[PDB]
C-alpha cells in the first residue's frame, strides 16, 4: 500500500507496504535506496518509538498514512 | 417628488418642451439618416411665479435621467478666475453620466449684455461658456 | 462594496466639537448665536491651537461632503474623493486625437504649486512593548550593519485627534536581504515571494502588513557617545531613494473606500525609520508620503539624484509628458516667489509628519503577543540566531519536560515560533488555525486541554526528544 | 475632425491663408533661396458665426502639422501664478517637433487695451505673451 | 445679527447660515430670529459695486426646503 | 577552479579561485567585483566558518562547490 516515509528534514519518499507486514522490512527499505543501518533509523507514529520487531497491526497503520523517520547526527 | 401632473395651465408649453428633451435620449434614431444633430439648449422666460424651477424639477423626475444643478449667484468668483473653471468641471461630470440634464436658473444674473459693464470678469464668463458648449460633439 | 470595521465607525460619528458661553454672547441662555454654536471638526484654527499639524481625513472627507451634498436637489451622489490624476488621456475629447500630433489644455497637467497635505491617513503610530523593537536593534549591535523589516498590525480609534485612527503593531518581519555598511538593497522578486506566504497566516490571526521599517545608525566612537546626527532641520529628513521604496509599497497596498469612483483609495500605510535624535538617544521617528502629487507621479516620474534632499526630474520620450515644478524659497537679498526652472526639487515637502509613541506599562487593553520576544527570528541569518530543531529543545522544551499549562501557553503566543511549526506542517491545517487562534484569544485554558489531548502535539514532542 | 473642402464662399480668404500658412509650414524651402522669412503670425477677425474657429481647425488637419491648440478662457482662471508657464510650455514643447501650428482661439479675451485693465494677472499675461511671441525668430 | 455675519469676506457667511439650519432642525421646536435683513438683503440700482449676492441666494435654497412638518 | 559564491538575496557570486591559495584571496577577489572591506567578511562552508589564514585544501572544498558570504564586524 501507499505510504509517506518523511524524514526529520521534511523530506518525504513514497514507499511499499503491506497491511499485514513488519516494519523491518520498512528498515530493510531505507538500507537499500538510503543506506542507513537499522541503529540510525528510528521511526515514530502516534507519539511512541515504533520498536524493529514489530508489525503495523500493533499501531494500527492504514493505507496513505505519514510516517515520521530521526535520523542520528553525531561527530563523534 | 412632483411629476407632470404637478402642474396645470401650461398644457401646450409641456408638450412642446418635451419632444426636445425625450427625443435626444429616449429614441435618438430619428435623427440619423437625416443629416442633422440634435438640439441641446432650450430656453424658457417669464415672470417670477409662473414655475421654472417647478418645471425643471418635472422633467428631471420622470425621466431618471443625471438631473445637475447651477445656480446664478452661487458660481460666480473673483478670486483667480474660479467661475471659469467650475463651469467647465460641472460640464465634465455631466458628460461622465449618460444620460444627464443639467440646469442653470437666473441667467441674466451670470454675464449680462455689456452695456452697463463692459470691462469686468464676466465678458470672459459668458465667452468660457461659448466655447464650453460648442464643444459638446458627444451626441 | 465593504470598507474596514474601523472606517465605519469614524463615519458614522459626526465628532462636533461643543463650546460654553462667553461674554461676548448676546442672546438667551437657550440658544447659540456664533460663539458658543458647535465647532466642526475640520476646522484648521482649532488644530493649531492644540497644536495638531493635520485635519483628520475622516473630518477632511466630512468637509468635502458638505461641498458634494447640499440643500439644493443635486440628485447627483458624486463624492469627488479620486487621486488626481497627471497622466494623459489619450481620446482628449477634441481634435487632437494623438498626443504625438496635438495637445491642448483640457488634458495638459498643469503646472505643480507644490502645496503641502493638510490631512493624513493615519494620525498617531503607536507601538505594542518596547522589548520587540529592542531586538530590532539588537540585530545591528551584533553585526553592525543596517537591517530591515515589515510590520504587522491592526487598527482602531483615536480619542485625542478628532476624528482620528491610530495605528498599532503587534510583530516585526524580517525578510531575506544583503546587509551593507552605507546602505541596502535587496532584490523585489524573493521578497513578494516570500511575504505571499506570510500573508496567509496573517488571516487565520488577525493580521496585516501595514508598515516597515529601516535602520540608519552612524555610531560615533562607541563609548559616550549613541549616534551620529545625520538627519536633522538642515540635512535631508528622507533621503529620495527611500522615497521610491515607499511610494511601491503604498500603491501594492490600496484602502478600500465606498467614497472613491475606482473602489480604492487614501491608503494607510506607516514608514519609519530608526535615526535618532539631535542631542544623545537613538530615538525614533516616522513620517509618511503625500496622496495629492507624490503618489501618482512616481509611476512615471521619479528619478534619482545625487542630493539627499532633492529628486532630479528627467526628461520626456514621446509619451512621458511632465509639467513644470515650482516652489518658493529665500534668494539672496529677500523672499521672492516661485524660481524652480532648474531639476533637484526637494522631496522633504512631500512628507507628512505622524506621532510616534509606546503606551505606559501599568495598563493596557491588550498586548497579544507578548511571550519572551527571544526566540531566533526567521532569516536573521546575518546573526546567530537562525537556529535548526536545536532551539526547540532550548526554547520551548515543553519545559522541564512536564510544563504547566500556565506556564506553558505563555510561550506559545510568539509571532515568529508559530511562522516557524507551520513551515514543517507537521499538525493539520484545521489543528494549526486553532492552535494560533486559541493563543492569540482569551478564555484559551478549555482549548488549550484540547491541543495536549492532540495526537499532533504528541508527535512533535516525541519527534524532538530524539533529535537534539 | 474636419476635412478642408468643407468650407464655400471664403475661397478668396482660402487662398490668401493657403499660401500663409500651409505652403510654408511643408516647405522649408523657396524662402531661404529667396532671402525672406516667412511670417510667423496671422490675425483672423471679422463678423462671429462666419468660419473662424472652423477655417483653422480645417486648414491644420489635412496639411500635416502638430497643431497646438489653446483655448482663450480656458487660460488666466488658474492660481497662484502659473498661466504664464503653461504660455512658456506651450511653445517650446512645440519647436521641440517642428513644423507645428499654434493656433490661439479667442484672444479678444486674453489682451484688452492698457485702459481697461484688471487687477494684475492680466498685466502679468500680455507681457508674457509679448515676450514669447518675439522669440521665434530663430525659423 | 445682520450687520455681523454679512461683513465677513463671502466665505464663511454661506456655511453660517448653512450651520443655522442645521442646528435648529436637531433641537426642535426651534425659532430662527434675524434682524437687519437690509444689511443683508439689499435692492438691485444703478449704482452695482457691492457684493450683493453668494449670501441671500443661499437663502433662497436653504429657506424653500425644509418644509416636512 | 570554479566557485560559487551565494548570499542571503538568492544571488550566486561566479569567481575563479585557485585549488591551492588562501582563503584571504578569496576575500580579496570578493572585494574587487563589489566594494565591501574584507574584515568583516566571513565564509561559512556548510554551516563551518572557514578561517581566512588557512587554505582550500584542508576544509577539502572541491569544484564548484556551493558557498555563504555574510557580513559581520568585530567591534560591531
Ligand atoms: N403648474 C404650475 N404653474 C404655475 N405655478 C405653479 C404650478 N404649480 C405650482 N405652482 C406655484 O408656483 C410656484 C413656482 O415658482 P418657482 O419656485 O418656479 O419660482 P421661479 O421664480 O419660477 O423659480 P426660479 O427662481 O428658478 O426663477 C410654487 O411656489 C407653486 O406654489
Ligand atoms: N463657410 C462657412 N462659414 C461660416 N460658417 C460655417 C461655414 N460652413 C459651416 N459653417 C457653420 O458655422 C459653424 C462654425 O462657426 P465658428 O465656430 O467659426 O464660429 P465663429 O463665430 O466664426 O468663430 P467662434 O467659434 O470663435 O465664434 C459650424 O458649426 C458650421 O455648421
Ligand atoms: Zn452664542
Ligand atoms: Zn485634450
Amino acid at each position: 500500500m501507499q505510504i509517506f516515509v518523511k524524514t526529520l528534514t521534511g523530506k518525504t519518499i513514497t514507499l511499499e507496504v503491506e497491511s499485514s507486514d513488519t516494519i523491518d522490512n520498512v528498515k530493510s527499505k531505507i538500507q537499500d535506496k538510503e543506506g542507513i543501518p537499522p541503529d540510525q533509523q528510528r521511526l515514530i507514529f502516534a507519539g511512541k518509538q515504533l520498536e524493529d520487531g514489530r508489525t503495523l497491526s500493533d499501531y494500527n497503520i492504514q493505507k496513505e498514512s505519514t510516517l515520521h523517520l530521526v535520523l542520528r547526527l553525531r561527530g563523534g | 417628488e412632483v411629476g407632470y401632473d404637478d402642474i396645470g395651465g401650461c398644457r401646450k408649453q409641456m408638450a412642446q418642451i418635451r419632444e426636445m428633451v425625450e427625443l435626444p435620449l429616449r429614441h435618438p434614431q430619428l435623427f440619423k439618416a437625416i443629416g442633422i444633430k440634435p438640439p441641446r439648449g432650450v430656453l424658457m422666460y417669464g415672470p417670477p411665479g409662473t414655475g421654472k424651477t417647478l418645471m425643471a424639477r418635472a422633467v428631471a423626475n420622470e425621466t431618471g435621467a443625471f438631473f445637475f444643478l447651477i445656480n446664478g449667484p452661487e458660481v460666480m468668483s473673483k478670486m483667480a478666475g474660479e467661475s471659469e473653471s467650475n463651469l467647465r468641471k460641472a460640464f465634465e461630470e455631466a458628460e461622465k453620466n449618460a444620460p444627464a440634464i443639467i440646469f442653470i436658473d437666473e441667467i441674466d444674473s451670470i454675464a449680462p449684455k455689456r452695456d452697463k459693464t463692459n470691462g469686468e470678469v464676466e465678458r470672459r464668463v459668458v465667452s468660457q461658456l461659448l466655447t464650453l458648449m460648442d464643444g459638446m460633439k458627444a451626441r | 462594496i465593504k470598507e474596514l470595521a474601523v472606517d465605519e465607525e469614524l463615519e458614522k460619528e459626526d465628532g462636533l466639537i461643543p463650546r460654553q458661553k462667553s461674554k461676548l454672547c448676546k442672546h438667551g441662555d437657550r440658544g447659540m448665536c456664533e460663539y458658543c454654536s458647535p465647532l466642526p471638526p475640520w476646522d484648521k484654527e482649532y488644530h493649531e491651537k492644540n497644536k495638531i499639524k493635520h485635519i483628520s481625513f475622516h473630518s477632511y472627507l466630512k468637509k468635502l461632503n458638505e461641498n458634494a451634498n447640499k440643500k439644493e436637489n443635486g440628485s447627483s451622489y458624486i463624492s469627488p474623493l479620486s487621486e488626481p490624476d497627471f497622466r494623459i488621456n489619450k481620446r482628449c475629447h477634441n481634435g487632437h486625437e494623438p498626443w504625438p500630433r496635438g495637445i491642448c489644455s483640457k488634458c495638459q497637467p498643469s503646472a505643480i504649486t507644490l502645496q503641502q497635505q493638510e490631512f493624513r491617513m493615519v494620525d498617531h503610530v503607536e507601538f505594542q512593548k518596547s522589548e520587540i523593537i529592542n531586538e530590532f536593534i539588537q540585530a545591528w549591535r551584533y553585526t553592525g550593519m543596517q537591517r530591515f523589516g515589515y510590520m504587522y498590525g491592526s487598527y482602531s480609534k483615536y480619542d485625542n485627534t478628532p476624528l482620528g485612527i491610530k495605528a498599532v503593531v503587534e510583530a516585526i518581519y524580517e525578510p531575506p536581504q544583503h546587509d551593507e555598511q552605507d546602505g541596502l538593497t535587496m532584490d523585489v522578486e524573493q521578497v513578494k515571494n516570500e511575504m505571499l506566504q506570510i500573508d496567509r497566516q496573517a488571516q487565520e490571526m488577525g493580521l496585516s502588513r501595514i508598515g516597515l521599517i529601516f535602520t540608519d545608525l552612524s555610531d560615533a566612537g562607541a563609548g559616550d557617545g549613541s549616534v551620529f546626527c545625520k538627519r536633522h532641520k538642515d540635512s535631508f529628513f528622507l533621503s529620495s531613494l527611500e522615497v521610491i521604496m515607499a511610494a511601491r509599497h503604498q500603491t501594492r497596498h490600496p484602502n478600500v473606500s465606498k467614497y472613491s469612483e475606482q473602489g480604492f483609495f487614501s491608503s494607510k500605510f506607516v514608514t519609519c525609520v530608526i535615526s535618532g535624535n539631535l542631542e544623545g538617544e537613538i530615538d525614533i521617528s516616522s513620517y509618511q508620503v503625500s496622496t495629492e502629487a507624490e503618489a501618482l507621479v512616481t509611476a512615471d516620474m521619479i528619478s534619482g539624484s545625487t542630493f539627499p534632499s532633492m529628486a532630479y526630474i528627467n526628461d520626456t520620450t514621446d509619451e512621458r509628458y511632465v509639467p513644470e515644478i515650482f516652489y518658493m524659497k529665500s534668494n539672496e537679498y529677500g523672499i521672492t516667489v516661485k524660481e524652480n526652472a532648474k531639476p533637484a526639487f526637494p522631496v522633504d515637502y512631500l512628507l507628512v509628519t505622524l506621532t510616534h509613541g509606546f503606551p505606559n506599562t501599568d495598563t493596557e487593553t491588550n498586548s497579544k503577543f507578548v511571550s519572551s520576544t527571544g526566540f531566533p527570528w526567521s532569516n536573521r541569518q546575518a546573526m546567530g540566531q537562525s537556529q535548526d530543531y536545536q532551539e526547540l529543545k532550548k526554547y520551548l522544551f515543553n519545559v522541564a519536560s512536564s510544563g504547566d499549562f500556565n506556564l506553558l501557553h505563555e510561550k506559545i503566543s510568539n509571532f515568529h515560533l508559530l511562522l516557524y511549526i507551520n513551515s514543517l506542517q507537521i499538525l493539520s491545517p484545521d489543528e494549526w488555525k486553532l492552535l494560533i487562534e486559541s493563543a492569540v484569544k482569551n478564555e484559551w485554558e478549555e482549548s488549550l486541554l484540547k491541543l495536549v489531548s492532540s495526537a499532533g502535539w504528541q508527535t512533535l514532542v516525541m519527534i524532538l526528544q530524539e533529535s537534539g
